[PDB]
Formats: structure tokens, C-alpha cells, sequence
């Protein structure tokens, strides 16, 4: 069950085996201030899950919504000084910049010192993104270096 | 306080429907009584990062015919980004401190979108950014259809040929759909299928499409037929299979072809179109070619003058 | 000891934020038993540390071996139900087995499917490692460095 | 049953004294004494993935001479390995068979221990890999050791030119670093002056090995002069202002040598040696490097026969 | 006086059963039994106009082993045929002589029956022409047929990868299309799935031959698994999105094979087979393709000797 934090953010409810990723992909390592990631743990509200508790670290709402796609239903028990104080949802946002790696090799979104950025939107049974640079709209899956 | 003023030319889906009308109003006014001064002093880098005959020249002629002094590169080599290994960024970054506008064209996708991050105040116009877009052909196509065919709505066009890469159609196609009244009929190879990122649209846009593999089929139908050259240099070594012209229009195809219907090719025609047809009535690719001067001129003016012209 | 479980090896004394690899580099993060983390935690030795909580599972051999160059003080606490017993020491075999990112881009053992092996002349210095196919003796520092 | 038999011929820093002298002696005895009716079975292929004149002809020839033939190929030209498509191993898999014996010469190192991983039981022999090793291009001179001074023990060598790259001299401060009372004389620009790690295996006995000034001065102190071509064809751009041997060799400077000291070279030679060197009781690189015959044969045999005497 | 003797070695669809088994049996007997004092006269040249590793070394070697030598050339590099100037025939005219026997490997088909038109009496042997035929790269496996199941009669093979191009499998549904009760299992993209015309000679007896789904399912039904490299180096642009074997082979999918069925390959291999395939009581392509020795020799002899027994 990890423990009990002081002041910082916490992500109650994180899809199993998905807490490692939302961490490894992100520089939630770069951050030195103590982190107790509880990958694979009992849920209670749900059955199984993952619970992050990065202290001293604060995520207003940009790195909040970016989880919509990933962890659909989740929670931010924004505990500030041993006391829980959070009311934020991982809404689907306009477009999540600087993060993903474009599929369209020819697109001009990497080859230059410019950063990347794909527009978020909900298609059908699945989500699909469009790289603003090259107006192309690839599926929310194919957008990786595999 | 002209609309497109200080605005940038990049992707048609960055505008609307009612947005177009403005340059076109500008245009029909010039095809009439012009103004060889209206854009004096002004300097426009006509830097092209890829080959081209009609989109560059015409454009310089659309600039020279208005009074705007220009000095841009034809070949993206004898420039610092060439053998000096300089990134487009810097390249733009600085060129932007010499000219009042950049009218480029670049081999990669959305290299135009690049410019603006290193442009700002300075207007950036694209002569096609990779198979992606070519917002600039759509406009000359725009003058045509509306010119050679009264109204601009309630009609059907037969887009045939390399669609997966035709910067051309994406733009135009996506353009039209926005109008109230324009059915779409796409005729293309198994592979060269019209990118989806345009397909879905019409759908929601109520605009209906359908795929056919004949020229005669929608013969008596389509008010206009848009043919495309095949992005030969723009191809991965797999799609290379369906290389040549799976579709090559001819004469007799014009039997039950509707009167006002014409052939439109943004040129150059590689093998898709015959020369004997140039004599025919529909032959307008050529007339659909000299439009740019007018389209690009109208267009040029706008962005370059807050106040409406004459 | 503390919140410890029954059977499940625990990896202590890890250089600050090195543990993070043990899950992506080692992809150990693909399990359905307990794995409660906590990197950047305070330590009573030198600087900070990182620990991984394993339930129903322990270490192995090549994981006793990779620990070596991985961490000097690495004290894997193999607990047989609340009792730490196999506090084995990170030691790497003399032989090097297919699990390294070599720097001698010359030794064609790069672009052709092979078996990544080196050497390791353990000296009272660093955990360097002489080339196996090129006997060019370098230092894990870089070889292993990013 | 002998030590030097069925031994994978790759490198040399992993064997004991007993071995060389072993075959070395078979060479004093194979100085002029041909035995056809012997290994007239075991077929061999000459696999030249690089370009060296002697070792190739010298080898393929002793292969011929010691009663037999030689298949192989001069280059990775017409081989299913690339054109068709195959890994240096796949080829070996099937290679073990046919030519029970084959020699490998790759422009990349480590490859030996590779082809030698894809054979099974069938014996190999890599006479040079990338620029890291060479077994056969040493012993043949180790012959020239007895040709110039007999006793291989205590002496004073010298290695000019490139010494870090070359797969030839790599066996020097490693095969003798286990001999006796020998004094090492090196000569090569910083990075080339042979790494200290080939020099760190000699820490258990810590005998001779140093580097100072030009040939001009270390000549009246040399008992053995064995230069080495500056591996012009293999290195790194990061250091390109050194295609020249720096320290050359001309009668002009050599007229201060010891008494039995002779001039030897790895071969091929370019500027290292002066054409005016041909005329000297020392210039021995001629016969020096030319032992492959009397040489190679000596070992060619031994690594493919049981309890045999000569 | 025998049937398989002085026979122009080109293709295989024109001979009768009696032939193979003939030499096939000479191979079970040439499994380890060398006879020098025999054809130690008839000189042969290894003429490699292409690039295949085994057949080349494997061949030139048995040429060596069966008491003799091998001239030839690895490529049309230093030959008066091009540089100087000559037709593939002119060369033959003079070629019949010297090397009474020669093997031809052209990157173009039909050429066999050509060189074989410009010899006169002197015997030939084309082990692969363009991508239409191959005599010697079949029998050697027909050996592997007895190695895996003995009896060549009734079975269930399988040929993955490219099957239309390759000059290797071209002899399959043609040499056995005259055998007995055999069941054909093919696997290759449409045009590659072997033409119906090689399949139309089997209309006089109409036995087995079909094509369906992926390897995933036809593995628990195969008695013989013989894939084939996707002739990446020879084809047509008109179909370039298929450089990949489509259907691969990994322990992962193979764990459903019959019982004596083994994994064989034409060679060279790339992706067709997985390196993790090496470890399997089936992965036989190792010895499978490696019969040239025990093999070739068997026929090398027979086509150059009178009334001889072994
Ligand atoms: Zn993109
Ligand atoms: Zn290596």
C-alpha cells in the first residue's frame, strides 16, 4: 500500500503494467526528489491497479489530461501536506506536444531542431492522431518507434 | 483590414469556405483591370526546395507583374543549407530578416509549417509541402470550376489518379467538401488510394464519395474530372509496384461526356493524358494552367495590403 | 523487517536512479505479482538509493551477475518469508554473455546476428571489460554508458 | 596427439611457448622436402575477403604444394553472402563440410571467432581479422628469427609505422610477452604506438618495452629491425594528417646498425623502405616475409595430422 | 553404357525416373569413399557468372576431390567476353576443348542450351540459368530425401517464399510430376505461387498440388518442409512491395510439425529461417543443402565414365 506522502502529487488508479510505462517513457526518473511507484497493487474501488505518488512534484493540468488516452479512468489525490486535495481528470486534450515520435518519416517534424506535436481527437472504436506539421492523421497506435 | 492580410498561406483546412471568396473577388477584378504598381518595393523570397516549372515561374510573374522586387533560389543547393549543412530553421530564421514574405516549396511534409515558427509577422506561402499540401493549385482550380462553370456549388467532380500523394487534390478535395453541394467520385489504383484524412471528412461533412475503376462509368456524370500525375519521386520502394499510369485518358472517352465538363490537370501530364486531346473542347488543363498568374496575383496582393484593393 | 513480505527478493543499495533500468532495461516490469517501488529514497551510506518490491519471486543467477558492475553495495535481500538469507553480492562471471552494448563498431559483431560477449579483467579499479571478439580492453563505463 | 593440432587458428595470445617452436622446427625441416602422398584428401578453399598479395599466393600455394588443391574466392564478389543474402555465419554453417579447411581474411575483426562458431568440428584458420589479429603472418617471420639470429630469446626489435591498427603486429607484444629476456623497441605516433593494454598483460613479469625519438638514433642499438606498413586502408578520420610513416628507412640513416641485425617488413611496403635498401646485408624483408613456403606448410600439416614426424 | 552419361546438364523436365535414383544411389555410396586414380585427366573450369556460395565451393571442391582440378572464373570480370568483346557462344566455341567439362551459372536463362550449342561434342553442365532451371541443386537434396524419409514416393512437401522466379524450385513440380503418389504443398504470393503451366504437364495423371493460408496451419500436415529464398536479386519492378517472405519460420510456429518432417531450405537464407531454428530435430537445411560433396561427386563421375560401378 506504499505509505503516506507529505506534499506533492499522486495518481490513484493506474492501469496495471501501465504505471511502469507512464513512468519509464517520462522523466519521472530525472526527478531526484523521492518517488515510490507502486506498480501492480490492490485497488478497492476497482480490482487491480497502479498507484503513483511523486512527491515535491506538481502537475497542474497539462500532464493531467495527457493521460486520457492512456489511463482512461484514474484519480489525482493531490495530497498537499499529508492531506488529500485533488479534483482533476485526465481529459482528452487538444494536442499533446513534445513527447511522441512521428510515424511519417518524410514529415519534417524531426529532421529539424523543432519539437513534435500531434492533435488529439476521438475517431471511432479507437483514437487517431494528426501531426500538425504534415496534416497527416495516423492512428493513436501506429505513432511509435517499434 | 483585409482578411488574409498578414495571414499565411499553408493548408486549406486552416481556413474555411467563406474565406476563399475574398481572393477570388480580388482575382476576377484583376483578370479585368489590373495594377502594375500595387505591390512595389516588396521583396519575396521565391525559394523552392524541389523542382518546378509552373508553380515557381508563374508566381514570379505574379510578383513581377505587380511591382514587387524578388530574389529567391530555384535549386536548394547553392545556399548555406546546401553544402554548409544549415537547418531550414536558421535558413528561414534569417531570410526572414531580408524579405517581407516567403513563398516556398519544400520536398518534405509541412516544411512550410516549419517556416512560420521562424517567421512570425512575415507571411509564408507554400508551393506544396511534400505530397502533403499545395494550397496554391486548389485556388487556380478554384478560379476554373467557378469560371468555366457558373455557380460554385451543387456539382460533381471526378478526381482520378495518384491521390495518396497528390498535394493537389487533398487541398482542393478538402476545399470543396466545405461547400454546400459537391459530390465526390474518386478513381484511383488499389494502393494510391486517396488518403483517409480527407475521406472521413466528406462523410461527416455529409459529402458522399464512391470509388470507381472506369472513366466511361461516370462519363455522362461528373461535371469536372481532375486527373493527377503520379508522385513518382514521392514514393516508398514498395508502393513502386503500381508505378505507371493505371489510368490514361483518351479521345473516344469523350463520347457521352457532358458539355460543360472539362479535363483539369495541374500539370505536368506524364502519360495520363494524350496530346490529340489538346485540340478537343475539354482541353483546359492548359487554360487551367495560366490561371495561376491571376490566382497567385490576387492572392499575393491580399496578404500584402491591409486595405482592400480595387 | 518493515512492510517486507513472505517470499520475494528485494534489491537494495542501488546507485541513485539506476534501478529504473531494472524494469525497462531488464523488463522485469512485466509481472502479475507484487512490485512496489520507491526510488530516490533516503539512505545511511552515501547519497540516496532505490528499491523494488517482489512478491512470490526472487532473483536468479545472471541477475546476481549483472548486479556487479550495476552496483557496488548492491545487497539483494532474498527473504524466505520475513527472513533475509541470500544477501548475495553483485558478482559478474569472468565470461561475458550476450547482454551488452559494445563500442568497437569495427568488430563486425554489430550489424550481423551474433552473441554479445566480452571479457572482464577485474581490477581494484572499474568494472571495465576487454573485448571478447576484438580483445580490445575497454571500460564498461562507456560501453555501458549512454 | 600434439598441442598444435585441430587448433582454431585465430589469434596468438592464449597459447604457450611449446607451440611455435613446435611448428617452427617443422619449418627448418620443410625447408626443401615435399611429401605429396599425405594429406592429398582434405580439401581447402582460399577465402580472401580482403587484399594482401603474399599471404594469399603464399598460402594457397603451400595448400597446393602440400599435396592438394584450393577452392575459395578472392573477394566477397560472387557469393550468396551479400548479393544473394547471408550472414558470415550462415555461410560457415555449410562451409565446414566441403573444404574441411579454410582460411579467413576479413576487413572487420572478431569475425574469426565467428565463422569459427558456425563450423561445428571442421577446423579453421583465420590469418588476419579486421585489424586486431594475425597468426600465420608472424610465425613465418619467427622463422626469419632463426634465419637472422637463431635464438628467439633476448634481443632488441623495433616496429616503425602504424602499430595500433594493423592486425599483423598485434601478436608481437603478446606472443613474445611470454618468451624470455626480450627487449621491446616500438616506433609509432601516440595512438599508434600500440595500446598499453596489450602492454598490461606483461605486468606479471614486467620485462622490457619503451618508445623514444627517431630511427636516426635507435639504430646503433637494434638487434632486430622489423617495421610495419602504416595501415593506410583501415582507421579513423579523426586523425587523417598522418598517412606518412613519419620515420622512414634509407641506407642514409641505417648505416649505424648492430652486426647481425637485419631489415625486415610486414609487407606490402611503400615509403617505409627505400628502393635503395635492396642492396644491404640487412635488407632481409625479402626472404624475411617470404617464409610462407617453408613456413605455413609446416603448420598447414601439423594442424591436420595425428602422431606424425618429420 | 548408361542413361545418365555425357548428358547435357541443363534442366530436368525431360528425363525419366531411372536417372536420378541412378546417381542418387552413387551418392549413398560416395558418402565416404574417395577414388583418385580415375578421372585424374579431364580438366574442368568453374564458370561463375553469378553469386551463390555453396554450389560454387561445393562444386569446385568435388571437382577437386574426385581427383583433378578447377580453372573457371568467379565472374565475367576479366574475360574477353565483354571487356574485349565476345558472345556467350564464341567463348564456348573455344571452351569445349581445354576444360572438357565446365559448369555454367548465368544471371539470364536459356543461356545453357546456348553455351551448349557452341561446344560440339565436349560435355557441359549448367547448374542454374537465369531464373528458370537448376539440375544440380535438386538431386543433392533428393539425397536429403532419403536422409529424412528414404522413400521419395508419396509425401507432402511445402515451398515458402518466392516460387515463380527462382531457377532452383523450377525443377520441383516437374521432376516429381513424374514420380508417384506425391502431394504438392505450395506457398507463395499469387504470381510467385508457381505458374499453372509448369502445373499443366501434370494433367496426364492429375495428382496433387494446391495453395492455401499461412504456415501457421499447414504445419501439422507436412511430411517435408522445403522453403525457398525470395529471389530478391531477380524479378520485376511492377511488383516491389514484397521483398519480405510474408510467411516466416520460427520455432514459435513450427511446433506442430509431423514426426520425421524436417526443415530444409534452398540457401542462402535470410529471414525465411529464424536463427533460433538451428536448435531443432527438424532444422535440416544444414545437412539438407550440404550434399554437394556426397552428392555432385556421384553425378560428376557418372557423366564422364563408361561402364563403371561403385
Ligand atoms: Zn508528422
Ligand atoms: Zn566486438
Amino acid at each position: 500500500q506504499v505509505e503516506a506522502i507529505k506534499r506533492g502529487t499522486v495518481i490513484d488508479h493506474i492501469p496495471a503494467q501501465i504505471g511502469f510505462k507512464l513512468l519509464s517513457l517520462f522523466k519521472l526518473t530525472e526527478t531526484d526528489q523521492r518517488i515510490t511507484i507502486g506498480l501492480n497493487l490492490p485497488s478497492g474501488e476497482m480490482g487491480r491497479k497502479d498507484l503513483i505518488k511523486i512527491e515535491n512534484t506538481f502537475l497542474s493540468e497539462d500532464q493531467v489530461d495527457q493521460l486520457a488516452l492512456y489511463a482512461p479512468q484514474a484519480t489525482v489525490n493531490r495530497i498537499d501536506n499529508y492531506e488529500v486535495v485533488g479534483k482533476s481528470r485526465p481529459s482528452l486534450p487538444e494536442r499533446i506536444d513534445n513527447v511522441l515520435v512521428c510515424p511519417n518519416s518524410n514529415c519534417i517534424s524531426h529532421a529539424e531542431p523543432v519539437s513534435s506535436s500531434f492533435a488529439v481527437r476521438k475517431r471511432a472504436n479507437d483514437i487517431a492522431l494528426k501531426c500538425k506539421y504534415c496534416e497527416k492523421e495516423f492512428s493513436h497506435n501506429v505513432v511509435l518507434a517499434n | 483590414a483585409n482578411p488574409l492580410y498578414q495571414k499565411h498561406i499553408i493548408s486549406i483546412n486552416d481556413l474555411s469556405r467563406d474565406d476563399l471568396n475574398l481572393v477570388l473577388a480580388t482575382a476576377a477584378k484583376l483578370k479585368a483591370n489590373p495594377q502594375p504598381e500595387l505591390l512595389k518595393h516588396k521583396v519575396i523570397a521565391s525559394c523552392f526546395f524541389e523542382a518546378s516549372t509552373r508553380t515557381r515561374l508563374s508566381f514570379e510573374t505574379s510578383m513581377h507583374r505587380l511591382g514587387a522586387s524578388v530574389v529567391g533560389f530555384s535549386d536548394s543547393a547553392n545556399t548555406s543549407l546546401g553544402k554548409k549543412g544549415e537547418t531550414l530553421a536558421d535558413t528561414i530564421s534569417v531570410i526572414s530578416t531580408y524579405v517581407d514574405a516567403i513563398v516556398m516549396r519544400h520536398p518534405q511534409e509541412g516544411a512550410a509549417r516549419l517556416a512560420t515558427e521562424f517567421s512570425g509577422n512575415v507571411p509564408v506561402l507554400n508551393a506544396g509541402d511534400g505530397s502533403n499540401q499545395h494550397p496554391t493549385q486548389t485556388l487556380l482550380d478554384l478560379f476554373t470550376i467557378q469560371e468555366t462553370q457558373g455557380r460554385l456549388d451543387n456539382l460533381h467532380v471526378a478526381m482520378v489518379g495518384d491521390l495518396k500523394y497528390g498535394r493537389t487534390v487533398h487541398s482542393l478535395t478538402q476545399a470543396l467538401a466545405k461547400f454546400d453541394g459537391n459530390r465526390f467520385y474518386f478513381i484511383a489504383p488499389d494502393a494510391l488510394a486517396m488518403p483517409q484524412y480527407i475521406l472521413d471528412m466528406l462523410d461527416e461533412k455529409g459529402i458522399a464519395w464512391s470509388l470507381h475503376s472506369s472513366i466511361e462509368e461516370v462519363m455522362a456524370e461528373v461535371d469536372i474530372l481532375y486527373m493527377t500525375r503520379v508522385q513518382k519521386e514521392r514514393l516508398a520502394p514498395s508502393e513502386y509496384a503500381n508505378v505507371k499510369a493505371q489510368f490514361v485518358l483518351r479521345a473516344s472517352d469523350l463520347h457521352n461526356a457532358k458539355a460543360n465538363m472539362k479535363v483539369l490537370h495541374p500539370l505536368p501530364r506524364v502519360d495520363e493524358i494524350a496530346t490529340d486531346v489538346d485540340k478537343t473542347p475539354h482541353a483546359w488543363y492548359f487554360q487551367q494552367a495560366g490561371n495561376g498568374i491571376f490566382a497567385r496575383q490576387a492572392l499575393l496582393a491580399l496578404v500584402l495590403n491591409r486595405d482592400l484593393v480595387l
